[PDB]
RNA sequence: GGGGUGACCUCGGAGUACAAAAAACCCUCCGAGUGAUUUUAAUCUAGACAAACCAGUCAAAAUAACCAUAACAUCACUUA
RNA sequence: GAUAGCUGGUUGUCCGAGAAAGAAUUUUAGUUCAACCUUAAAAAUACCCCAAAAACCCUAAAUUCCAAUGUAUUUUUAAG
């Protein structure tokens, strides 16, 4: 059961990427983190893969 | 170095006051500097060791030792610790006392 | 470190502790921590927070870094805008 | 050989101030693995177990009731297993704050 | 007498003269707002933290550079600032600089003249110090709502 | 009486209203020793007690050292102390009525003071104490570069000899 | 100066509410 | 007075055979030999410390050293060319003009206050002029046409409060030393160069007026003087009824160094002449 | 407990090391080089633990968004 | 005048104080920090320390922190 590292961007327009550890059998991630940029609760997506 | 010129009222804007005309009658004199201010510098050593030199003193210097702890006994409550160079004519007062003997100098005129 | 140069006869500094560390006037080195750049992703902001701080070292790296560094980084530097300019001196220092 | 990786430092899990001391504001008071010495007034809790000072006083030491949460399910099911006359008891850290709020100070008398 | 091709002259031909740069143009500003010669400025040098508290008083009701509703805003919303007297008292300890306070004590009263001169003022009142006194005022009014004649 | 608001003395209470020798319930008809007096309470001091105690006596109680002006504005006549006054009124005066409230500073306060009392309107503030820093070290090791701002006087450049 | 303006600037509140109200 | 010039008369005569150092101005030196500085001389038993083959100071034993685990970090990132101004502040401008160093008479420039020595100017270290500070902004009373680099509002509201003129010029590192150090320029031998303009990061500072720049609009100068005065609460004073309203506005064109001189003249000081050049490319060129 | 062969090299828990802390052996035993889930877990700053240094740990107040009453991500001996 | 963490040697007198090892390290034949110690300088508390206080299944000698008291020592600063 190996992890995988994904680079995530904001939707609010402002760039602001962070990295997360997540499930290789799973989607395309998309949670809900917060911007410090807009100061607001914000949808980040999937964008990157860094490490395996 | 240009003498200093003379003011209508004294002391400056600056804070800076000429010695009185005529000299003291105190049995030593503090010569001023070559940029006429008073010789009361403050010195550093070790790093913790703070103290007070009054330079330029020509007469009886131990009068002008006894006067400093007189002056400053009242304010420490206690007689500061100081050392008399002779050979030099040099005041050494164990602390930071820099300000207040310049002014005690400047009203005894000198 | 160089004492003696053989160009000059001088004493040479080592450019490694001017490029990591910065000598405040008042006898300070002010330098970064070791390892804020390095997987931020397994770090806590906490951890984070105190990786980004910047750092003072200790008398006696302080006392290396003045050996092995030169005259001319100890002398007072007026920069126009500069942050550390209030930093420059010491205040309230009851020693 | 056989035993390997025994080799570990000790993680200075301790009492750092005793009953008496004035501490202040932010002092960590005592660090632990597991709860041995509990919260009390003016004594927080980091999510390691560490118990630190949010007043600045004088630490206590007291021997006090034990009433866990209502949600902790361990704890719950020990306290109502407990017999009718029991009751837990766990040593408290506390700290007696020393400097009042605040003084009334006049600042303009319009 | 020397001149170049970057000379000032040569760069703005609009001002020459080299009085252009030290004229007093009083038609600019013609309404002459705080006029300090009519305030009481003092300065008292608090050393030992050092700062240089400026205080600038000036009669509220004897104030003429301002309007009748103007000065009756003032006394309504500063009146915790009034003297008894009825001097209005302005104080400034920021910076060590008496220059610098009595620009501040100026700003607090342009600000002061402002929102008293502008009729759009709103009064907008926070929430978190209010929820408090409004809490207590309906519960103080809960037992004032008794009503039997007296008196 | 008002146990908080003596500006001079903390152990004393300030008299609003003393009325001695009521006949039952006819308030109004008893002698008042001491007028009216509104609260007035300072501005940054706030919530202040004023107790209505109510006495029942035996005797007919006549003073001459208890009794207060018709004018009564003076704050040094109107200091009182509760205990010296039941020491002296033991024999005959018992409590049996209590009432009291709480009371902060408003708009009539300003009033009372200047016209009433003759006063400035005196204003206080709840100050806290200093922030505590240790002492300073020559060599603080590892700690943030913000260490030397705890420290600093006044946040304006100060250039010695330059 | 007037008798009445003695204000003794360390003003002691003995109300154990005091605080409490204030919050 | 100095009863020790009495005391010397019965001492004998001072000679070179009786002369002695002060007591504690010569430490003695010690060297190896003896039964205590002997002995492996304090250098300790075997290993390298006795035989002279420690390694350098950054090493610590084949630890990765201090001095090289940090990471590399600008903090002297182009240090040599960040521009440097020597700041001046009103306290001791004052102390100067009051002392007789400077006189408020004339205009007030970096050549005069390195002549008061009231300032250090370093061209070499990369030092751009002298900048004004406030420190004593609030005890200054003089009024004199100041011309500095760099000038912060504090202090040009308190000379302007005087009735003074402060003005920030730029000057490229050769101006500077040909400024601060005139006689060694003219004891050189060569003619009187072009001042170069300030490069476009500095350019906005020096043609705007708020800041007083050598190169604004005298026409925006009036209006960011009341503006200063309305904002710190004093008077403008009317400089133009001055009468030493010709010292208060004696200006520098920008491309000149000195005072009445110009580009391209050689001054020898042997003769006491002034030679100026009369070729039609040479004053072209000392004119652009 | 000479080197060679064999074994080990970093981190955590228990005993040695009985009650503040620390404490070694090619001493006796467990383990780690990560999984699962959603509450995706911020900025700034007093004061402290620990420590040769490098590193590791907590954390009051103040700030933006959610109940207008929590936010220390949780569990797997949680310590690695 | 290669270089040696390795061996050997290292030249007058007297006096003062005076050190047996915790951590890293191709490191354990060596170095660099810490803890001790030397030389100066600033200070004020320094050891000894009765109560009281320091965990939960059983647990000894005794420890930690502290008044008083008996002494004068201790901590920082600069060179090492
Ligand atoms: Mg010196
Ligand atoms: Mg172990
Ligand atoms: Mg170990
Ligand atoms: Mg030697
Ligand atoms: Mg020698
Ligand atoms: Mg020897
Ligand atoms: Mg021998
Ligand atoms: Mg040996
Ligand atoms: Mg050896
Ligand atoms: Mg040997
Ligand atoms: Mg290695
Ligand atoms: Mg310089
Ligand atoms: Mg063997
Ligand atoms: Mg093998
Ligand atoms: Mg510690
Ligand atoms: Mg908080
Ligand atoms: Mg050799
Ligand atoms: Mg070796
Ligand atoms: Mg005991
Ligand atoms: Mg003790």
């Amino acid at each position: 059961s190996k992890t995988i590292l994904v680079k995530m961007m904001s939707q609010a327009g402002t760039g602001f990427s962070f990295n997360t550890k997540r499930s290789r059998l799973r989607e395309k991630l998309t949670l809900l983190h917060y911007d410090p940029v807009v100061k607001k609760k914000v949808l980040f997506v999937e964008q990157k893969k860094i490490r395996s | 170095i240009p003498r200093p010129p003379k003011h209508e009222h004294y002391p400056t804007p600056s804070g800076w006051q000429p010695p009185r005309d005529p000299a003291p009658s105190l049995p030593y004199f503090v010569r001023r500097s070559r940029m006429h201010n008073i010789p009361v510098y403050r010195d550093i050593t070790h790093g913790n060791r703070q103290m007070t030199v009054i330079r330029k003193v020509e007469g009886d210097i131990w009068a002008l030792q006894k006067d400093v702890e007189d002056f400053l006994s009242p304010l420490l409550g206690k007689t500061p610790v100081t050392q008399v160079n002779e050979v030099t004519g040099t005041l050494r007062v164990k602390g930071y006392f820099d300000q207040q003997l310049k002014a005690w100098l400047l009203e005894k005129g000198f | 470190v160089t004492y003696f140069s053989s160009r000059k006869g001088k004493r040479k500094t080592v450019k490694a502790v001017i490029y990591r560390f910065l000598r405040l006037h008042s006898g300070l080195w002010l330098r970064r921590k070791a390892g804020y750049k390095k997987k931020l992703w397994k770090k806590t902001a906490a951890r984070k927070r105190r990786l980004r701080e910047f750092v003072f070292c200790n008398k006696t790296q302080s006392k290396l870094l003045d050996k092995m560094t030169t005259s001319f980084w100890k002398r007072r530097n007026w920069y126009a805008d500069d942050p550390y300019q209030k930093y420059q001196d010491r205040t309230n220092l009851k020693v | 050989s056989k035993n390997l990786g025994g080799k570990s430092p000790g993680k200075r899990f301790g009492i750092k101030k005793m009953e008496g001391h004035y501490v202040h504001a932010g002092n960590i008071l005592a660090t632990q693995r597991h709860f041995r010495w509990h919260p009390g007034a003016h004594v927080g809790l980091g999510k390691n177990k560490c118990l630190y000072a949010l007043e600045e006083g004088v630490v206590r030491y007291t021997k006090e009731v034990y009433v866990p949460n209502p949600s902790n399910s361990e704890a719950v099911d020990l306290v109502t297993r407990l017999p009718q006359g029991a009751v837990l008891y766990k040593t408290f850290v506390h700290v007696v704050p020393a400097k009042p709020e605040g003084t009334f100070k006049l600042v303009a008398m319009l | 007498e020397f001149q170049s091709i970057y000379s000032l002259d040569k760069l703005y031909p609009e001002s020459r003269g080299s009085d252009t740069a030290w004229r007093l143009p009083d038609d600019a500003k013609q309404a002459n707002d705080i006029p300090v010669d009519r305030l009481t400025i003092s300065y008292c040098r608090s050393s030992g933290k050092v700062n240089s508290k400026a205080e600038v008083r000036f009669h509220l009701a004897s104030a003429d550079w301002i309007a009748e509703p103007v000065r009756l805003k003032l006394a309504v919303k500063h009146k915790n600032r009034i003297n008894r007297s009825g001097e209005l008292i302005l104080t400034s300890e920021c910076s060590r600089y008496q220059f610098r306070n009595l620009a501040d004590c100026l700003q607090k009263l342009r600000d002061m003249i402002a929102e008293a001169s502008q009729p759009a003022k709103e009064p907008s009142r926070e929430d978190a110090e209010l929820r408090r006194s409004r809490i207590e005022n309906m519960n103080r009014e809960r037992l004032r709502k008794k009503r039997i004649s007296s008196a | 009486t008002n146990l908080d608001g003596h500006l001079l003395e903390p152990d004393a209470e300030y008299v609003h209203w003393l009325v001695t020798n009521i006949p039952g319930n006819r308030v109004t008809e008893g002698q008042e020793t001491c007028p009216y007096l509104p609260p007035f309470p300072a501005r940054g001091s706030g919530f202040h007690r004023f107790a209505f105690l109510l006495f029942k006596q035996d005797k007919r109680i006549d003073f001459s050292g208890d009794t207060r002006p018709s004018p009564c504005y003076q704050l040094a006549q109107r200091t009182f102390h509760t205990f010296d006054f039941y020491k002296k009124h033991q024999d005959a005066m018992t409590p049996a009525g209590l009432a009291f409230f709480q009371c902060r500073w408003d708009d009539s306060v300003t009033r009372v003071f200047h016209q009433l009392l003759d006063m400035r309107e005196p204003v206080f503030e709840f100050v806290r104490p200093p922030p505590y820093h240790p002492k300073q070290k020559r060599f603080p090791h590892r700690q943030p570069l913000r260490y030397l701002d705890r420290y600093r006087d006044s946040h304006e450049p100060t250039y010695g000899i330059y | 100066p007037v008798e009445n303006e003695a204000v003794a600037p360390e003003f002691t509140n003995r109300n154990p509410r005091n605080l409490e109200l204030l919050a | 007075g100095p009863r020790a010039l009495d005391l010397l008369r019965a001492l004998p005569r001072v000679s070179l055979a009786n002369l002695k150092p002060n007591p504690g101005s010569r430490k003695p030196e010690r060297r190896p030999r003896g039964r205590r500085r002997g002995r492996k001389c304090g250098r300790g038993h075997k290993g390298e410390r006795q035989r002279g083959t420690r390694p350098r100071l950054g090493f610590e034993g084949g630890q990765t050293p201090f001095y090289l685990r940090i990471p590399k970090y600008g903090f002297n990132e182009g240090h040599s060319f960040r521009h440097q101004y020597q700041p001046l502040s009103l306290n001791r401008l004052q102390y100067l003009i009051d002392l007789g160093r400077v006189d408020p008479t004339q205009p007030i420039d970096l050549t005069q206050l390195v002549n008061g020595r009231g300032v250090t100017i370093q061209p070499s270290k990369r030092d751009y002029g002298v900048q004004l500070v406030e420190e004593g902004a609030d005890t200054f009373k003089a009024k004199v046409n100041i011309e500095v680099q760099m000038a912060s509002e504090l202090a040009i509201a308190a000379i302007e409060k005087n009735g003074g003129v402060v003005t920030t010029a730029f000057y490229d590192p050769r101006s500077l030393e040909i400024l601060c150090k005139p006689v060694p320029f003219f004891l050189r031998g060569q003619p009187i160069p072009k001042r170069m303009l300030p490069p476009e990061a500095l350019v906005p500072y020096y043609t705007d007026a708020k800041n007083r720049g050598y190169l604004a609009d005298p026409a925006r100068f009036p209006e960011a003087r009341l503006e200063l005065a309305r904002k710190y609460g004093y008077v403008l004073p009317d400089i133009t009824k001055d009468e030493l309203f010709k010292m208060l506005s004696t200006r520098k064109d920008p491309r000149q160094i000195f005072f009445g001189l110009a580009p391209g003249w050689v001054v020898n000081m042997a003769d006491k002449k002034i030679l100026k050049p009369t070729d039609e490319n040479l004053l072209k060129y000392y004119s652009s």
